[PDB]
């Protein structure tokens, strides 16, 4: 649902606030391709520390779920780049499915990713997106086996989400290397990657988008309401430019 | 992986692989003669079960009411029935041939455990700990080191079990190989809740024998303190066909449920998915865990097994509350009257068996499951007394 | 009254009517249908009776020698040997008609079980205590007041356990008709020494059963800790007529004996008589009580059962020393290995045992006396480690 | 082996120190018809509190044994009052029943009570003092039944040591010696303790020969110490009415 060789980046939102969260997006969507956007979990059990520290961050500062739609609405008025929602099972849970989804639909949410939500408990979520015009990714790991990541591309409407168990680690390109093979999809790889050798390599490699989420995120909890000027320093750094 | 609507197995992508490998694993293990051999081996030899069934004489007549028997769970080695988990899980790593247990621990009581079975079977055991939680935890900390197990403070976020839940399902996914995640209750993703639930169940078939050894009939009761299940799950089970046995689960009141500070996820939840398990959750407005409170340690989780919530559904069991106040008044009258110690987490089954045993007949019976003892909690007890 | 040359009744004529009557009532229920009926009640379902028969499977093939089984009375309700003969003696005098129980401790851990007994039974229970070690023992003073005892501090004197004996024996002398006074170990006068023994060689009668179920054969050695006698008495008993089984007492050598921090009171103490008893002593040159040192509290006491100098003056019984870095080294040892955390007394067993097994071969048995649970120690164990 | 009528004093033995004692057995000797000297003992089980701390007083102050005889040598060069040790059974079991029994018959001791040697215990013990020249004292009891009390009579060849249990002489120490009188064909002295002028002319008109006094005594002692002396003299005065 991209451009190849796109840099997608990952950014929670909320993270300080949703007004910080918005000039973020606003000033690195002129070398994006697609965004992420995290919605704030109490209980994250999947996510590395970087991105965990970011989900404790904005919910210290009273992040609400309306203010998610509202950052990709107020995107929206400026841009169309593509944008996906990536959340946890529960704030869906209790909203019902159809009502969140319907809801993303409306703020102009293009994709959507349930972190914890297993691929064998999504038969009803993939139905009722495709009904609610959204597309849905599902991400694969290094242990997934071939059975399963061809049920996971199956399912997928927009990209497949690979990621790694931890420079980039070698099983991290057998992963990507075996979903180029199996997947009819487009292929967005979060590894962890922190410098420009790394998102050179992988595109290289065949990754038709390189997500930057915990090297963004690392500079928006050092700096706060201040990160802009040094979120673009550190994207013009992995676009080599 | 459910009970009615509730249970499953929520979690992401890197974590199925190890999840289906231990369902695997418990399914060939489950039933296998020997298996069975060791583990009643250990718990007989090691954990010293069975563990006997009391009758408190003194503190019936006190009350005046029904017949109050004990089921002493405070005697198994380590002082808490978390041990028979402990080794049924220690064991069941062992024989799918991993050299290295992990686990997560709050109050320490888990991590004891777990360290304890470790030692045991001659595994290595790294326990992810709070930064917060090891300052509060000096004594539980110290007495890991001593079973061989070494204790990793996590420094991020939070510094709360919470954390330590992130690091040590990071560690899993890695090394699952040659490491087994032991849960602490029956909690979190399929198989964790059947496993805990299947090596805790001892309990009830013990105290079932037990009963009808003392009695010649079936108890009219069996109360029983739930934070996770775990406790509960084990002496409900062997009796939930028994028609005539009532269960009532009782939670953390905490300071009142009117002040909010409590873990009766049960009384005062929603249902929603945390943990890898849809299931009943203390939440807010927005669906995101609330802090939680007890006087006992045990029961300061704002989760619950999905069992229990399913038991609670078809109205199988009963739930209710007893406040700190309460459970500590209960854990000094069974001190005074039958001279046990109770641990404040079963302190809350004595207090609410003791107010529903005064309204009982002479001749009815009821089964407290007195999960631990209170030795653990003395400095607590000293504090607030 | 006697054993050999040691034993004996050398107290005054204040304490000869208290001492005649208790004489007449161990004689009376001692073999009673009922008296043993109840207690074998209270030690089955309240003390968790018996104890399980360990196999230290990995501590000796660590070591590479004998076997080494370990007497599990760290699983006793309380944590240690002495609720058996706490019980029995409070019972004892329950059937003697008596309301109120009477004692006196130092490290506290007597003081508690005799709390633990009286609660059960219904009893009012006073523990003297001399107030120094009211300052020292903070937490089993707390124990002892949450278990409905009230702890009389002593402030005559030392303020210390010897000035809260005269306390207590006074008290028993006007208060005898409805009070017992309730010696912890095989010591003192006629008939504490023989009555404790019988409510402790249960232990023995168990051990004896569950090594000829495991191993079809009497063991070759038995170890035991000795502070008064106890424990090692009641594991010896059952054995004494058995010219196989070989009987090692293990005291402790604190510091070591050239340097004068002992309590071995058999190896390097003179015959006399205190307490009312002739038996082994540490006296100075003039003849009076030397002070004593043990890491492990309960081993710290001058004196040693009468019973424990006549196997000495026979050779029935071997005896030794452990020193306190040896006995943390088991400590630390037999909770790595094994799991389990044993009492800073029963550490000294064990840290005998790990080298007797060395000199042993692979065929030959051992059975250590695992007289408590470590918890109490781990403040100790945490400042000198 | 005392004077009816007798008032008796009881002291510790090196409390503070062995010059000292002997200073006041030859400030007391005039008021007094016989002395009891007690041996410091670590363990001191049938003694109350105010015997109990002379004898840490003692032990603390360095007591050797030697030196309770040493004592009673010295007194002897002034004075043939009559003196009874009293001790527990450690000091003599140590040493030899009949070494001990002769070295203090030899320092000029006339009388001795083990106060932790039972009636049964003593058979051997009465035995030998009989043939070293010292008189058995034994000690009864308020609980003491009149079946024993006829044992300790018929074995006792000094006089029969009566005590109470634990202000003002209680109803109990009264019957004891009521008994002691009827029963005992020995000569019976009482501890009960005294404190006031009132209690020994009442138990001297009871039928006790001999009114002992310690704790008023070794109370001062633990007070005053070296400077007790003339302290225990005015206290004497008082309880002999002078």
């Amino acid at each position: 649902m991209f451009k190849d060789g796109s840099l997608i980046p990952y950014l929670t939102a909320g993270d300080p606030d949703k007004q910080s969260t918005l000039n973020f997006l606003l000033a690195l969507d002129e070398y994006a391709g697609a965004i992420e956007l995290g919605i704030p979990f109490s209980d994250p059990i999947a996510d590395g520390k970087t991105i965990q520290e970011s989900h404790y961050r904005a919910l210290k500062n009273g992040f609400k779920l309306r203010e998610a739609f509202w950052i990709v609405k107020e995107f929206r008025r400026h841009s169309s780049t593509p944008i996906v929602l990536m959340t946890y099972y529960n704030p869906i849970y209790r909203a019902g499915v159809r009502n969140f989804l319907a809801e993303a639909k409306a703020s102009g949410v293009d994709g959507i990713l349930v972190v914890d939500l297993p691929v064998f408990h999504a038969k009803e979520f993939t139905e009722i997106a495709r009904e609610e015009g959204i597309k849905t990714v599902f991400l694969a790991a290094p242990n997934t086996p071939d059975e399963r990541l061809k049920v996971i591309d199956d399912m997928t409407t927009g990209f497949v989400y690979l990621v790694s168990l931890y420079e980039i680690p070698k099983t991290a390109y057998d992963l990507l290397r075996r979903a180029k093979r199996i997947c009819r999809n487009k292929v967005a790889v979060g590894f962890g990657v922190s410098k420009r050798e790394h998102v050179v390599s992988l595109l290289k490699e065949g990754a038709n988008g390189v997500v930057v989420g915990s090297a963004l995120v690392k500079i928006i909890g050092e700096k706060g309401r201040e990160a802009t000027e040094f979120l673009k320093k550190k994207v013009e750094e992995l676009l080599g430019i | 992986m459910w009970f009615g609507e509730f249970g499953g197995q929520y979690v992401p992508e890197t974590l199925i692989e190890p999840l289906k490998e231990l369902e695997k694993a418990y399914k060939r293990f489950k039933d296998d003669e020997e298996f069975n051999r060791q583990l009643n081996y250990y718990l007989k030899t090691w954990a010293g079960r069975p563990t006997p069934l009391y009758y408190a004489k003194r503190l019936t007549e006190k009350i005046g009411g029904a017949k109050i028997y004990l089921k002493r769970e405070d005697l198994v080695h380590g002082g808490a029935h978390k041990t028979n988990n402990a080794i049924g899980q220690a064991l069941l790593a062992k024989f799918m041939g991993k050299t290295r247990l992990i686990a997560e621990t709050g109050a320490g009581q888990h991590g004891v455990a777990t360290a304890m079975a470790g030692a045991l079977l001659g595994m290595k055991v790294d326990i992810y700990m709070g930064a917060e939680d090891v300052e509060r935890q000096k004594m539980n900390v110290f007495r890991m080191k001593l079973l061989g197990a070494n204790v990793i403070p996590v420094n991020s976020g939070s510094r709360t079990l919470k954390d330590a839940i992130n690091e040590a399902l990071r560690d899993w996914v890695a090394t699952f190989e040659y490491t087994h995640y032991l849960i602490g209750s029956v909690v979190g993703p399929h198989p964790y809740p059947t496993i805990v639930r299947d090596f805790q169940s001892v309990i009830g078939r013990e105290a079932k024998a037990q009963i009808l050894e003392a009695e010649g009939q079936l108890p009219d009761v069996i109360v029983a303190c739930v934070g996770g299940g775990s406790n509960a799950m084990g002496i409900f089970y062997p009796f939930v066909n028994d028609k005539k046995v009532k269960l009532v689960g009782v939670e953390a009141g905490g300071k009142g449920l009117e002040s909010g500070k409590h873990s009766a996820s049960l009384n005062a939840g929603q249902v929603g998915v945390f943990h890898g398990m849809l299931s009943y959750f203390l939440q807010d407005e927005e669906g995101q865990i609330k802090p939680t409170h007890s006087i006992a340690p045990g029961l300061d989780y704002p989760g619950v097994g999905p069992e229990h919530a399913y038991l609670k559904k078809i109205q199988r069991a009963e739930y209710v509350t007893v406040t700190d106040e309460e459970a500590l008044k209960a854990f000094h009258e069974l001190s005074r009257t039958e001279g046990i110690i109770p641990a404040l987490e079963s302190a809350h089954a004595v207090a609410y068996a003791m107010k529903l045993a005064k309204e009982m007949s002479r001749d009815e019976i009821i089964i407290v499951n007195l999960s631990g003892r209170g030795d653990k909690d003395l400095d607590i007890v000293l504090k607030v007394s």
